[PDB]
RNA sequence: CCCGGGUAGUCCUGGCUGUAAAGGAUGCGGGCUAGGUGUCGGGCGAGCUUCGAGCUCGCCCGGUGCCGUAGGGAAGCCGUUAA
RNA sequence: GAGUGGUGGCCACUAUUAUUGGGCCUAAAGCGGCCGUAGCCGGGCCCGUAAGUCCCUGGCGAAAUCCCACGGCUCAACCGUGGG
């Protein structure tokens, strides 16, 4: 179920079992890291990268494509923008979250009264929370990184 | 012999009325081992005369529990009698009964009756961890059985070893030919009708586990007769 | 010894008093098909040996 | 249910209108699909299968 | 979320038989799912049974012969040692080499008698009658 | 800790008065001319503790239980309760 | 379409069921109309009544009984027991006739045929404890439990009950012998209509 | 208890109190175990349409009710929204 | 039966302490509801270590007590010699 609303939506995504790309994709392995650079200097995240490959360019997946600079791993959006050096400097999800956690704390400053979005608020660093610890264990930011309201307006 | 001459009897001077009935007295069915798992209906106690005459010997009627129950009615008391009954020959068949009237001999007669339609074929042998012989003197395996709030499980036993267990099951197992068992139950036992309704359930269950080619000889299992 | 009757679905044993049937096959003929209650009441299709013919 | 999931929606191979240029494109687009040529209108998103404004030639699996 | 895929499969084995299932499919596939159906498979409970690959953990579909009384995996996973093994099967079986108890020893997982007939111990991992 | 002290041989019937076994026990001490029932019951607690080492010997492996079953099966023939060629069964 | 004509079959109506459906009944489903109601397949009912004839014809008539409290059933239940000799029991089935020996009219079949389940639910109640072979006329709305035969019809519609039996009667009469080929039968199907 | 008046309160701003038959008298996450029939949201296919974000039928997912099979329960009843 | 009764205490009875192995809609029992710290429980595959786990093998865990066979007090209780 859902982390806090405990409802069982199964909306999603169905891949078909594939191990090799399809034969009909028109780019190559190089043609394709090229336009992920290039939307990604448009400035589109990671997931909207994804989805502009998958709808314009007729690009099911990179994650089909075996890394030319290492047989033992896939390609990925992330790995492609590391490679050229334009990964996040932290997490999308947790930069995102940060993002609104800042503008619903902006908002409760104008409407205190607003005890329901104090609580959405709640949930939302909440989950900020889990998502820095997780990090912390891989070591994808700095151990002693903690979340404040007051430095992530800096951040955001 | 005198079973033998009293099944005799009953077929002479017995005139069928269903379909059953008909098989046994035309003579299709000569063992009682047909009757079973066939989806046919027992209900002329004639049948079971006929083809186990010795359920009608004393030593194997017993009478397990008299009960007088009372309705309210404007002028007073109406007092009825409630006989829980069973029958069956000491190897492989027993049965189990239950009638109503307004005096203790013919509750008893209706629960004899009932008790004989109601007759059923179990397996027995042997399959206790201190014995591990090929006998059928206990239960193949361990076996469960509940009627309202009383479960009753009964596990094998070693030879020689008394039926641990009520007066009410100890009776329905030396009925059904079982000698040796131990027992597990939960719930109101003093219930005298739904214990033994939960040992018969049990004993009826042996027939409800899947078992392979090899295990019957491992276990001496027998079915009915032995 | 004699044989005890196997329901011809689910394989297990019929049980000296249950609401189980038997009857020839009604498409060819020499097959006796066994069905237990459970598979009665379930309406669970059963296929005959010899013809290969499956219904319930 | 299914033991395998498999996806209802296909790539669609269409030709544009307005140019005639050959394209790949998803059945089930969440962003408004453009010519790379051109820059015309394809497929309009919506909240399940778009609607297709060019020539749909294939429709591969 | 889940916890066991193996005490899934063969609670859901379970289930199936109950009503009669002639086909069940066990999600997620795991090696130890396999080895223990290839167990169950050699003596006799269950009929034949493969995997199917389907960009994820994998699926396997299993035939029911209608033999199974009752499969479950055992938790905590008890260790147990060569002569300790009687009361295991107390607990777990009606009677003496009624059923198996799956147990995964140091060479592979195996039935209890296998353990007992190569005097090693290890975990009891499941148990089937 | 407690020394030791020294317990009874025999063993008390688990109820006083059932009737099944009240009788069966009077048509053993009138033929057999016993003084009382704990001699009875005395013989009674030698059959159960015989046929208790046969149960617990009859389900147990080691070099130890083959010896205890042979010495059990020579104890008892000498004492003439069994045939020569019995066995544990 | 072998025993009778596809257009005599559409014009009897066989192929029309009801606005609900049931998965036990998915398999004869032939296809739904765009109302809402569902329509059976003549091919399954063919081959069915095929198998059902087959199945009859190796009892002794006098053992087969059928059922129908429907009143546009009960017509064709009379005259299908009348022509085979099999007892027939159209109208209320009376509580106890094969479980009760004491009833007036106590018998017991060696194989049932209810025109319909939830109508014959008494009937099929009694086959059950009896333990004998049923055969039902199931529509698209029906459960298929505790039926051993199951004809796919519209078992609501007079002229689709009287065509149904009358192609059964026929059937059985030409397994059992008793008419040298289907063309010797000379009954009219009208006969076994309900009259209006 | 019925009738005529009536203060606190019921209302707004800032705080405290943390109590209810706050009851689905049923804690929460995961897998499995016949079906039928209404209604809400979304999606898909088909037929109409006054072309309406309109109407009708079927299917998938998620909610919300009723009846109900195996099974459960002392029973009342629960039964894929399990007890 | 040379014992047999009365009173207090412990165990079984008691699955009324429930790891084996109890219950929480209406009988005692689900925090009024949520988020989260420690703890407990944790998806699939590949490789490495042997901490846990299993097997084998040395040094131990006194004697008496406990079980078995034999021998000595008449048998026994009791002791002695071997095995566990
Ligand atoms: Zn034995
Ligand atoms: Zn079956
Ligand atoms: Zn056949
Ligand atoms: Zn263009």
């Amino acid at each position: 179920a859902r982390m806090h609303a405990r409802k069982r939506g199964k909306s999603g995504s169905k891949r078909p079992p594939r191990t090799a790309p399809p034969i009909w994709v028109e780019y190559t392995v190089e043609e394709i890291e090229n336009l992920v650079v290039k939307l990604r200097k448009e400035g589109y995240s990671t997931a909207m990268i994804g989805t502009i490959l998958r709808d314009q360019y007729g690009i099911p997946s990179v994650k089909l494509f075996k890394d030319p600079d290492n047989p033992n791993r896939n390609l990925t959006i992330t790995r492609i923008l590391e490679k050229h050096g334009l990964a996040p400097e932290i997490p999308e999800d947790l930069m995102f979250l940060i993002r609104r956690a800042v503008n619903l704390r902006k908002h409760l400053e104008q409407h205190p009264k607003d005890l329901h979005s104090m609580r959405g608020l709640q949930l939302i660093e909440s989950k900020i929370r889990r998502l820095v610890k997780y990090y912390k264990r891989k070591g994808k930011l700095p151990k002693n990184w903690r979340y404040d309201p007051e430095t992530a307006k800096l951040l955001v | 012999q005198e079973w033998k001459e009293y099944a005799k009897r009953v077929l002479d001077e017995w005139e069928p009325k269903t379909k059953l009935g008909m098989m046994v007295k035309e003579g299709q069915i000569t063992d009682i081992h047909e009757i079973f798992r066939r989806g046919y209906q027992i209900k002329e106690p004639e049948i079971i005369d006929v083809l186990l005459p010795e359920v009608n010997a004393r030593e194997n009627q017993e009478v397990l529990d008299i009960a007088l129950t009372v309705r309210m009615t404007d002028s007073g008391r109406r007092v009825r009698f409630r006989v829980l009954a069973a029958v069956g020959n000491r190897d492989g068949y027993v049965g189990l009964g239950i009638g109503h009237g307004k005096e203790v001999g013919i509750a008893i007669r209706k629960a004899i009756n009932y008790a004989k339609l109601n007759i059923i074929e179990i397996k027995r042998g042997c399959g206790s961890w201190e014995c591990r012989c090929r006998r059928p003197h206990s239960v193949p395996f361990a076996v469960e059985g509940k009627e309202g709030s009383v479960r009753v499980r009964l596990i094998p036993g070693p030879r020689g070893l008394g039926l641990v267990i009520g007066d009410v099951g100890k009776k329905i197992l030396r009925l059904a030919g079982v000698q040796d068992v131990w027992s597990q139950t939960f719930g109101e036992t003093r219930t005298t009708v739904n214990f033994a309704k939960a040992v018969f359930n049990a004993l009826y269950n042996t027939n409800r586990v899947a078992i392979s080619p090899e295990m019957i000889e491992r276990y001496g299992i027998v079915v009915g007769r032995a | 010894k004699f044989e005890i009757p196997v329901c011809t679905s689910c394989g297990r044993e019929i049980t000296p008093r249950e609401h189980a049937t038997h009857f020839i096959c009604p498409n060819c003929g020499e097959a006796v098909i066994w069905r237990c209650e459970s598979c009665r009441v379930l309406a669970k299709p059963y296929k005959c040996p010899n013809c290969g013919w499956e219904g319930p | 249910k299914p033991i395998i999931p498999m996806p209802r929606s296909r790539f669609l191979r269409v030709k544009c209108i307005d140019c005639g240029n050959e394209q790949i494109v998803f059945s089930h687009p969440a962003t408004k699909v453009r010519c790379l040529i051109c820059g015309a209108t394809l497929v309009e998103p919506t909240g399940g299968k778009g609607i297709v404004k060019a020539k749909i030639l294939e429709v591969l699996e | 979320t889940l916890l066991d895929p193996l005490a899934n499969a063969l609670s859901h084995i379970t289930n199936s038989e109950r009503v009669g299932k002639r086909e069940v499919y066990i999600k997620p596939a795991s090696k130890l799912i396999g080895e223990v159906l290839r167990v169950m498979q050699k003596y006799g409970y269950i009929g034949e049974f493969e995997f199917i690959d389907d960009g994820r953990a994998g699926v396997y579909r299993v035939q029911l012969l209608g033999r199974i009384n009752k499969a479950g995996a055992i938790k905590p996973r008890f260790p147990v040692k060569v002569s300790e093994f009687e009361k295991w099967e107390k607990r777990f079986l009606p009677a003496f080499e009624f059923g198996i108890l799956i147990v995964s020893t140091s060479q592979g997982v195996m039935s209890h008698k296998e353990a007992i007939e190569k005097g090693i111990g290890g975990r009891l991992i499941a148990y089937v009658y | 800790g407690d020394p030791k002290r020294q317990r009874k041989k025999y063993e008390t019937p688990p109820h006083p008065w059932i009737k099944e076994r009240l009788d069966r026990e009077r048509v053993l001490m009138d033929k057999y001319e016993l003084k009382n029932k704990k001699e009875l019951w005395k013989h009674e607690t030698q059959l159960k503790n015989f046929r208790r080492r046969a149960r617990r010997l009859l389900a147990a492996r080691g070099k130890q239980a083959e010896i205890e079953r042979e010495q059990l099966l020579a104890r008892l023939k000498r004492l003439g309760l069994l045939p020569e060629d019995a066995v544990l069964d | 379409e072998y025993l009778v004509p596809l257009d005599q079959y559409l014009a009897a109506g066989v192929h029309i069921g009801t606005q609900q459906k049931t998965k036990d009944m998915k398999k004869f489903i032939y296809r739904v109309r765009q109302d809402g109601l569902y329509v059976l397949d003549v091919r399954k009912t063919d081959e069915r009544l095929k198998v059902a004839g087959k199945f009859l014809a190796k009892f002794e008539p006098q053992s087969i009984l059928a059922v129908s409290v429907r009143l546009y059933g009960q017509k064709p239940v009379k005259k299908f027991g009348e022509v085979t000799g099999a007892r027939a029991i159209p109208g209320r089935f009376l509580p106890g006739t094969m479980t009760n020996p004491a009833v007036k009219n106590f018998f017991e079949p060696d194989v049932l045929i209810v025109t319909d389940p939830r109508a014959d639910h008494q009937a099929m109640r009694e086959a059950v404890e009896i333990g004998i072979p049923i055969v039902a006329l199931v529509d698209t709305e029906n459960l298929l439990s505790y039926v051993d035969l199951a004809i796919p019809t519209n078992n609501k519609g007079r002229k689709a009950l009287a065509l149904i039996y009358w192609i059964l009667a026929r059937e059985i009469l030409y397994n059992r012998g008793e008419i040298q080929s289907r063309e010797d039968f000379k009954i009219p199907v009208e006969e076994f209509e309900m009259k209006i």
